[PDB]
């Protein structure tokens, strides 16, 4: 499914992503808005060999397994296929593990070159 | 932080090509790094990689056994040698890194790119 907005914004405060290491919940809605732009499905093959999965678009590099990536490490422990659900259940579980190392936010290349630094609280203004 | 590729040109098939990255601003003999093409009307493709202090090589499966990525510590320079060549490895090819790792994306960083024309 596609998002939208707000009703994304409220799924992202139920599963306790707002201030999560600092970051506020703009924050978060803008990362999805730029890496899938709020599709749940969204898939997207990169310039190292790895995909990128899910609302979120956690890779396979690092996070999660799709058996066909160089160098995987699988850090969440979870299939990639797993992360492309109506439920972000998972993609937000795989999300805390990924801002907790050095990088925090930074691990997410949409978020850093569009977000980070902007008024991201405009991402959440107006819903309830 | 740069990378600049040279030098790719024309070549008949069944022939060999070495291209070069010449790298700069970073640490380069532990860095990954790879090499991505650009083919007439398609995506950027992944070709080859090299990761970590090991130097850990992987390969595309339409390149396996035919191209070799290297690396030179003493120069910072990324080689890729290209041999058996046909009339689809034409492409822009492109050296490139990681600016932030661990990270989405793949490589985010590339040079100016060099062409490969295989007739």
């Amino acid at each position: 499914k596609v998002f939208g907005r707000c009703e994304l914004a409220a799924a992202m405060k139920r599963h306790g992503l707002d201030n999560y290491r600092g970051y506020s919940l703009g924050n978060w809605v803008c990362a999805a808005k730029f890496e899938s732009n709020f599709n749940t499905q969204a898939t997207n093959r990169n310039t190292d060999g790895s995909t990128d999965y899910g609302i979120l678009q956690i890779n396979s590099r690092w996070w999660c397994n799709d058996g066909r990536t160089p160098g995987s490490r699988n850090l969440c422990n979870i299939p990639c296929s797993a992360l492309l659900s109506s439920d972000i259940t998972a993609s937000v579980n795989c999300a805390k593990k990924i801002v907790s190392d050095g990088n925090g936010m930074n691990a997410w290349v949409a978020w850093r070159n569009r977000c980070k630094g902007t008024d991201v609280q405009a991402w959440i203004r107006g819903c309830r | 932080v740069q990378l600049l590729e040279s030098g790719g040109g024309l070549v008949q098939p069944g022939g060999s090509l070495r291209l070069s990255c010449a790298a700069s601003g970073f640490r380069f003999d532990a860095e990954d790094m790879g090499w991505v093409r650009q083919a007439p009307g398609k995506g950027l493709e992944w070709v080859s990689s090299i990761y970590g202090p090991s130097g850990s090589t992987y390969y595309a499966d339409s390149v396996k056994g035919r191209f070799t990525i290297s690396r030179d510590n003493s120069k910072n320079t990324l080689y890729l040698q290209m041999n058996s060549l046909r009339a689809e490895d034409t492409a822009v090819y492109y050296c490139a890194k990681y600016t932030s790792p661990p990270q989405n994306h793949g490589f985010d960083y590339w040079g100016q790119g060099t062409l490969v024309t295989v007739s």
